[PDB]
RNA sequence: AUACCCUCGA
């Protein structure tokens, strides 16, 4: 029953092992399979690739920087051919909108090795998760309507209804099973037409369907899922080099747990910031950002 | 105003309720611009404005607006006192358990979920899951399951089972508890387990979980999901001269919790892996602990410090431990010290006081009365003035100080009397002058001792100072009737050398016609101080009741006593001042003079005679010189003679004849002996050294020698002491108690050899040593005193209940230790008196025993009275003014309002510092009478008593018994009841060395089962020394023989089989191992025969013991029910003693452990009362078994037996009030109405009893058994908890007050102390009474 | 087993029959248990530690002071000695107890 | 004008 705090952490953090610098490349190249994924699903929203077609105009009208667009591949004048063939791409695909998926997979294979800076990935992110939140929203209210009003069954809303949301099929299937619910839903079809026509226009606004935007949005997030499991293991790999740097500045007028807890929020930082091209060892990079955070945790306790 | 303050837990929404803000960012000030930041822990927005009436931009400075917040300035615009009641809140990522609620002995979060605190412990150091919501599935609620464990549930369930980890799982666990349906389910199967231990747990969870349902408290508040920050000035950071700043523990601490809850909420929202969570949230777990507690799990550290940082709890604690130094203590206004000196030229009144302390003190009074008469016009030239010492500033300040009392106190105050009221006297220097009579009140002497001294402000406190506070009216001591403000050494010199006789001596023979002749002769040097002269007198006698009869006599006396004579009031005979004048019949003479004459007159009399004390003191130039110690010839021919004899019987202990114990003991003996004659030859020659010339023949008289005075007179010195001074040192002690087998021949005179000096070093050591550890001990001994004995104050007149105690002589040995009258001396007589011949009524009812009384009831042959007693007097929150009988430091009864406990308290604690066998032979000649004795005669008439409670009394000519003695088992007694028997012979000749069995019936014994080697061994001694058979041990017997018992079967001398009266079975006393049947077996065995025979601390710990009720470490076994004995069972190990009383039969009996010698002889009464085994009583088996008041007695007795051992008197009411105190609660066996068991105050069921005879069924009634606890104890126990949370144990008593939602309504001592409220008791009393008029009445 | 009753006790023989430790890996890992609790212990990590509390001439330290009472009172005619507890001193505390 | 440490007096 030991009440140490550190002894627990180095019991529970003391399970993991190191691994040699090969590993370190293979967690990079995992992390780097990730985002190749992620980048890819967000290939398939149009929205998304007119937005880099815009930050690229930013770029070349001088709107926007070579450093704070771009993150390299796997000189501007590449990147100028490369979005010239992506917008040639966009346009062959948005022409024949059958063979157009065909084109929108060759799309997200273009856009695929491409890499950039992480702000314009979290403004795609938003992007999609608000799409995404819009059609929840849609789902919540016309789901507390007709339960909390109509008293119709959920066995039948959880059949019939889900991965259309968008036509008049699934209430006038309703309105036919005659229920006694189904004539008390007469009283909610103004409010739920209308919400699904605003879905409609949500939906002709994204050229696509709620089954497509799903199968995106749950590719996306098994790649965010696998990005974030090999951080993990990075993190809890380099948990021994941050208690072992974290030992200079114990009596800095500061404890040792808020230290090496700083430490880690670095050491995260620098795998948010590390690349395997770079044909380095890890611990090169993570005692920069570890050292950073710790100093700037004492410097700001002073 | 307000009343009954509530504790509970703080809920969520209440704490939001509380705040004014939320705290978000750690720093506090900018170093650039010195202002408090945003979101900070000194924040505008959140704790107020830093300068009164002002906002951050200065956008409204006027102070019209005092509660509109501007708009660019969202800062209040207040008062900047607000800054002290305006808290914040911060809002934690996840929740935190308190500590409190989790570390305490019992857990309150454990017990509320029936899982132990390891369990606990381990949840929430994230170590284990716990399952919420077990659902249709294996596993349950209260199941802990490791990593491993958890993931193989979730893989074989996949749902339907909440696991977590952390406070959040405790605190999801807590809101789904469902009080009523646990409540339920723990009553259903409260009495389905006869266990003891599983039922007292369960009545545990049922007390919490009932406390939680009335008290509106919920569970899940235990664990805080935010809490609350203290206002910047109760946590101020006050900068260190310089520019630094000094940051108070609580802003550490506090500052730790935001940051780590700030890392919690930014590492969440990046969604960090789950190992570095976890340790984020323990953590914050651990800071969240060590700012509201400290050292109970992590012991955390400051920076550059090996200091540990000071949490709240020890914040609440207060300094000086747990006893409040802020709310108690409370440093106050207009007062000062100084070394303080003896003023011999003051009244008893009045004290002196330096002009520079008392300007200073009242300077206030000096601005008003300078304004007053005008002489000032504004403050400024009023302090021009009075700091200009302008020759006026004088009169104003003599005006101001010429009936205004002033408050003086030593440092130790171990008493009232510790603090008394003086009317100063303007004196010139820097010291304050003392009274030199009040010294012995104060235990100051001027070796260097300070004094503060407070000034008391409203008339209502002059008044006070005046009329109880004021050295006058504290004569008598609390503690007893005895006079405190008496003469003392020097003052008690003067006086005994005055009083003294000379055999010869300058003007001796005449007589003189008044005491002013006798002056006028003796200042004219016409006659000696102490010559033995005839004088005629005035003395106006008080004998008859407001007649004061004046008669002329003529007495033969000395000089001196007829000049002292001349200051002895007109209400007392010359006889009371016709003797030596001691420091005790000095003291004796004052007691007198108060209780016939008055107060005003005594306290005249006391300054008169300590005036002629110093006077005459001086007149005698009385000295110490070196030949003053005058050394026995003698002694050189003693200490000559002891050291041929130690010569002697080393050369014998060489030789090895003597071995070297017994030499020890024998030369010890020898050198006391020695000391002791030496010692006695040096007395009488000092006392008696003086030679004088009679007009011829030379005569000898009392000496003169000024040591001897010094001792004789008790002015100062004791016999002791000039033992060591005059005669030789004697023995002294080893470190290790042993005493030195040489002494120090050499006395102080002659002076010490080294080695005698480093032995008398060694006990002086350890005399110093133990002085400090005795002060501290009696330093604590006396607060726990005083804070268990608070809320007894006298509340009503008379009771009306007519039980007390049995006040007797104390007659412990062969000499009366306390008379009747010094007893029931200020007490209250409980029921009739009678004379010897009853019928005849001598004391009718409760009338207050006086001086009067006490003399007529030793005229008449008053023995045993029944008065009384605070332990009686069953009225609820208080005591009568009856049962607690005479105030001591008054003359009259006590009056309502006296806080007798607190008196009580301080009495018992003062004197603490000053602590650290065959047969009976008759003393004096007395009828002899028997007592508690139950014996049939012998056949010669022996009357052998085998009972155990037994005692011999030998009655005085008058009745009373003038000696008693305890007559053990199988006394052999001349009983001569009535027949006087002359002084040192021996009536009883018992002898038992040994364990006999009397043989109460008669016959041929049939001893049956005795196998020789088997049961029984014919072992016969050397030279014949016994024809009988030993027993065989149990164990040493054989296999067989190990289970079969010696047994002397009852047959007659033909052989008829007889049995005890009361049972059936037969008188057929086993015979154990180590036995002694001299008697042969078939042989007429005479009623009484001895069948069976076997062989067979003090000082303050000893008062703390008793105080405490403690279990010494072998406690005596006493017997339990009354009855017929039996044998214990010696083979389970555990002698099983089964009791068979004659009216009922009640098998029930525990088993004695064998590891302790056992002295009970089986096949007697059993006598409850009695005791089994030998060993100090436990003092609870004899209040559950004697009673009450037979407990009061050994209670009071055992203590005043250590206090009287050192000589210090101390009326018995206050240990009887503390015995009060201690038996205030019961516990209930059968309840109907309330729980099983439970420890309630005996006034709450007897209050609940009483409504129940008048109410739903007869039966409601409850039968409880009397419980006694230890100060320490019962004040812990208290109702209120605010009077418990300051004086001991401060986290236990608040957490289980928050807990179980108590209220204290502030009806006690320390209530409105710490409230600031007037005292319950005293002069406050009144408006105690107005307010209860006030709002009980609407 | 040479002992007997009066005197000569069985007080080691009695200790020895507990702790159900055989090999000296088990030995070391208990006292690992005992001093750092919680950290599970590996074979080195405990060996190393008992081996700088034991008898490393940094983190221990008899002065000669020591030394010459401790050879005084456990009786050995040697005053200087190693600064560090020997591996028999242990023995010799044990057999003086 | 906050906490420890040291020393000293009763
Ligand atoms: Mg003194």
């Amino acid at each position: 029953r030991t009440t140490d705090p550190v002894r627990m952490y180095m019991r529970e953090m003391g399970t993991v092992e190191l691994l040699t610098r090969e590993g370190e490349i293979e967690i990079a190249k995992r992390i780097e399979e990730g985002i190749r994924e992620v980048m890819s699903a967000i290939a398939q929203f149009p929205g998304t690739v007119d937005s880099i077609l815009a930050d690229y105009n930013r770029i070349v009208a001088e709107g926007g920087r070579l450093s704070d667009v771009l993150s390299g591949y796997i000189d501007p004048e590449e990147a100028r051919l490369r979005f010239t063939a992506v917008s040639e791409q966009l346009d062959k695909a948005k022409k024949a909108l059958k063979q157009a998926t065909a084109e929108l997979t060759g799309l997200a294979e273009l856009f695929m090795p491409i890499k950039l800076v992480p702000k314009q990935f979290d403004a795609l992110v938003a992007r999609v998760r608000s799409a995404l939140e819009g059609v929840r929203a849609q789902e919540r209210a016309i789901m507390q309507l007709c339960v909390r009003d109509a008293r119709m069954p959920r066995a039948d809303f959880l059949r019939l209804f889900p991965n259309h949301e968008t036509d008049e099929k699934w209430v006038d299937s309703v309105l036919k099973s005659k229920p006694k619910y189904a004539e008390a839903i007469e009283r909610l079809r103004d409010d739920i037409l209308r919400n699904q026509q605003k879905l409609a226009a949500l939906e002709s606004e994204v050229e696509l369907t709620v089954a497509e935007i799903k199968e995106i949005n749950r590719a996306m997030s098994i790649g965010e899922a696998k990005a974030r499991r090999a951080k993990k293991e990075m993190v809890e790999a380099n948990l021994r080099l941050v208690i072992s740097i974290a030992k200079k500045y114990t009596n800095r007028g500061l404890q040792f747990l808020d230290l090496i807890q700083e430490g880690n929020i670095g050491l995260m930082k620098a795998v948010d910031k590390f690349e395997y091209r770079r044909g380095y060892k890890f611990s090169t990079y993570a005692t920069w950002w570890i050292r950073q955070a710790i100093t700037r945790s004492i410097a700001d306790q002073a | 105003e307000f009343d009954a303050i509530r504790i509970g837990l703080a809920s969520p929404e209440m704490i939001r309720s509380w705040s004014f803000g939320e705290v978000k960012k750690p720093e506090t000030i900018n170093y650039r611009t010195f202002k408090p930041e945003r979101d900070g822990l000194f924040c505008a927005k959140i704790f107020g404005p830093v300068k009164d009436y002002e906002c951050l931009c200065g956008k409204y400075k006027r102070l019209k607006h005092r509660g509109v917040i501007c708009e660019k300035c969202g800062v209040e615009v207040a008062l900047a006192k607000v800054r002290r009641e305006r808290m914040g809140h911060i809002e934690l990522a996840s929740p935190v358990a308190h500590i409190w609620f989790l570390k305490s002995l019992p857990s309150r979060i454990g017990l509320l979920l029936d899982m132990t605190l390891r369990d606990i412990e381990r949840v929430l150091y994230f170590e284990s899951y716990v399952v919420i919501d077990p659902g249709m599935t294996t596993l349950e609620k209260g199941q802990l399951l490791n990593d491993e464990q958890y993931f193989e549930a979730l893989e074989e369930f996949g749902d339907d089972f909440d696991a977590r980890m952390g406070a959040e799982a405790v605190h999801e666990l807590l809101n789904a508890i469902d009080l009523e349906h646990e409540i339920g389910r723990l009553r259903e199967e409260i009495p389905q387990t006869n266990s003891e231990t599983k039922i007292k747990k369960l009545s545990k969870r049922l007390k919490l979980m009932e406390a939680f349902q009335g008290s509106g408290n919920k569970p899940e508040w235990m664990v805080l999901t935010v809490l609350p920050v203290l206002p910047p000035d109760l946590r101020p950071l006050v900068p260190l001269d310089g520019g630094r700043f000094a940051t108070s523990d609580l802003n550490d601490l506090y500052r730790r919790v935001i940051n780590r809850n700030n890392r919690l909420k930014r590492l969440l929202d990046l969604a960090a892996p789950d190992i570095i969570v976890r340790n984020e949230k323990r953590m914050l777990q651990e800071a969240v602990d060590a700012l509201l507690d400290n050292g109970r799990r992590g012991r955390a550290i400051t920076g550059s410090n090996k200091r540990p940082l000071k949490s709240l709890a020890d914040m609440i604690k207060g300094k000086q431990g747990r006893f409040r130094q802020n709310l108690l203590g409370k440093r106050v206004d207009y007062s000062g010290r100084s070394v303080i000196t003896v003023g011999p030229t003051l009244r008893l009144h009045q004290c002196g006081l330096p002009k520079k302390m008392a300007l200073e003190l009242f300077k206030p009074f000096i601005f008003g009365k300078l304004e007053g008469r005008g002489m000032a016009t504004t403050i400024k030239a009023a302090k021009k003035m009075v700091e200009r010492e302008l020759p006026e500033v004088w009169d104003v300040l003599a005006e101001v100080i010429r009936e205004h009392p002033v408050l003086l106190n030593r440092a130790p105050t171990l008493h009232r009397l510790g603090i008394q009221a003086f009317e100063p006297v303007l004196i010139e220097g820097k010291a304050i002058q003392l009274h030199p009579l009040v010294c012995a009140a104060y235990n100051a002497d001027f070796d260097g001792d300070q004094m503060a001294v407070h000034v008391p402000l409203t008339l209502e406190a002059q008044l006070e100072a005046r009329a109880l506070m004021m050295s006058t009216n504290n004569i008598l001591s609390p503690a007893n009737g005895e006079p405190i403000i008496v003469p003392s050494q020097d003052v008690v010199m003067g006086l005994y050398y005055m009083t003294r006789e000379a055999i010869n001596a300058k003007g001796e023979g005449m007589a003189f016609a008044d005491l002013q002749e006798v002056d006028r002769a003796y200042r004219s040097g016409q006659a000696s101080l102490h010559a033995r002269v005839k004088v005629r007198i005035n003395e106006k006698i008080k004998g008859e009741d407001g007649q004061l009869t004046a008669n002329t006599r003529i007495v033969d006396t000395t000089v001196g006593r007829a000049l002292l004579f001349q200051v002895v009031p007109a209400g007392l005979p010359f006889d009371v001042v016709n003797q030596s004048m001691k420091k005790k019949a000095i003291s004796k003479l004052i007691n007198h003079c108060y209780r016939v004459v008055g107060l005003k007159d005594t306290v005249i009399f006391a300054d008169q005679l300590m005036y002629t004390g110093f006077a005459y003191s001086t007149i005698s130039g009385v000295s110490i010189g070196v030949n003053d110690f005058v050394i026995p010839d003698e002694k050189a021919r003693i200490i000559n003679a002891a050291t041929d004899e130690v010569k002697e019987i080393e050369s014998q202990y060489a030789s090895g004849l003597v071995t070297q114990g017994e030499k020890y003991n024998k030369v010890i003996d020898l050198w006391s002996k020695a000391n002791d004659e030496v010692s006695k030859a040096m007395m009488a020659n000092l006392s008696k050294e003086k030679v004088v010339d009679r007009e011829g023949k030379e005569v000898d008289q009392e000496s003169f020698n000024s040591m001897y005075m010094m001792a004789d007179s008790g002015a100062r010195g004791s016999a002791a002491q000039i033992r060591q001074l005059a005669g030789m040192r004697g023995l002294m002690a080893k470190p290790d108690g042993s005493i030195i087998e040489t002494p120090i021949t050499a006395n102080f005179r002659e002076g010490l050899n080294v080695l005698q000096y480093f032995i008398s070093t060694h006990g002086a050591r350890k005399g110093l040593a133990d002085t400090a550890l005795k002060t501290a001990n009696s330093g604590y001994l006396t607060r726990r005193l005083v804070d268990v004995a608070q809320d007894l104050v006298v509340t009503e007149i008379d009771c009306g209940t007519e039980h007390g105690l049995l006040m007797s002589p104390h007659i412990e040995g062969g000499d009366v230790v306390e008379p009747l009258g010094e007893r029931v001396l200020g007490r209250v007589i409980a029921r009739d008196v009678f004379k010897p011949g009853s019928d005849e009524v001598i004391v009718p009812a409760g009338t207050l025993i006086d001086e009067k009384w006490v003399d007529f009831l030793e005229v008449m042959s008053v023995d045993e009275v029944v008065v009384r007693s605070p332990i009686t007097c069953e009225t609820r929150h208080g005591i009568c003014a009856m049962c607690y009988g005479r105030d001591l430091a008054r003359g009259h009864r006590v009056n309502i309002g006296e806080a007798v406990g607190v008196i009580a308290a301080q009495s018992i604690g003062e004197p603490g510092t000053q602590l650290t066998a065959d047969n009976v032979q008759v003393k004096n000649g007395g009828t002899i009478r028997l007592h508690n004795l139950k014996h049939v005669v012998r056949a010669d008439g022996a009357l052998v008593a085998v009972s155990r409670s037994g005692e011999l009394a030998v009655a005085d000519d008058f009745g009373r018994e003038r000696e008693r003695y305890k007559l053990p088992y199988g006394a052999v007694i001349s009983v001569k009841e009535g027949d006087k028997v002359d002084p040192g012979a021996i009536v009883a000749k018992w002898d038992p060395h040994t364990h006999p069995i009397v043989t109460e019936v008669d016959g041929t014994v049939a001893f049956v089962g005795m196998e020789e080697g088997i049961t029984v061994k014919r072992q016969t001694d050397e030279l014949t020394g016994l024809t009988n058979i030993e027993v065989m041990d149990p164990k040493d017997r054989p296999a067989a023989g190990k289970d079969i018992r010696p047994a002397v079967k009852l047959i007659d001398a033909a052989g008829k089989d007889l049995l005890l009266p009361g049972t059936d079975v037969p008188a057929q006393y086993f015979l154990p191992a180590n036995a002694l049947v001299n008697l042969t077996d078939g042989a007429k065995v005479s009623i009484g025969d001895v069948v069976a025979r076997i062989p067979q601390t003090g000082g303050l710990p000893r008062v703390a013991d008793l105080f405490e009720a403690r279990r010494p470490k072998e406690p005596s076994i006493l017997a339990e029910i009354s009855g017929t004995i039996s044998f214990g069972k010696e083979t389970k190990g555990k002698r099983r003693l089964v009791i068979t009383p004659n009216d009922g039969s009640d098998p029930y009996e525990e088993l004695i452990p064998k590891w302790r010698h056992l002295n009970v002889f089986e096949g007697e009464q059993v006598n409850r009362g009695e005791v089994i085994s030998d060993g100090p009583s436990n003092p609870h088996d004899i209040l559950r078994l004697l009673g009450v008041s037979s407990l009061a007695k050994y209670i009071v007795n055992e203590i005043q037996d250590v206090y009287r051992l050192q000589g210090v008197k101390i009326n018995d009411k206050h240990i009887e009030t503390i015995l009060r105190q201690m038996l205030r609660k019961v516990e209930v066996s059968e309840s109907g109405d309330s729980s099983f068991i439970k420890g309630d105050q005996v006034e709450l069921t007897q209050v609940l009893e009483e409504n129940e005879q008048l109410g739903t069924e007869d039966k409601f009634p409850a039968k409880y058994e009397r419980v006694l606890l230890g100060i320490t104890k019962a004040s812990l126990s208290t109702e209120s908890f605010i009077s418990a949370a300051s004086f001991q144990e401060t986290t236990r008593v608040l957490t289980e007050a928050a807990v179980t939602g108590k209220r204290d309504f502030l009806r006690g001592l320390k209530e409105n102390v710490v409230v600031g409220r007037l005292i319950p008791a005293g002069t406050g009393l009144a408006y105690h009474s107005e307010r209860k008029r006030q709002r009980d009445l609407g | 087993l040479y002992t007997n009753d009066i005197d000569c006790g069985p007080f080691i023989s009695d200790t020895l029959k507990i702790d159900n430790t055989s090999n000296q890996l088990e030995a070391l890992v208990e006292i690992y248990r005992m001093m750092r609790p919680g950290e599970p212990p590996t074979k080195e990590a405990a060996e190393t530690l008992f081996g700088n509390l034991f008898f490393s001439a940094e983190r221990y330290d008899l002065s000669a002071v020591g030394r010459m009472k401790f050879n005084r009172r456990i009786g050995r005619t040697e005053i200087e000695g190693p600064g560090v507890l020997s591996k028999e001193d242990i023995i010799d505390v044990l057999k003086t107890l």
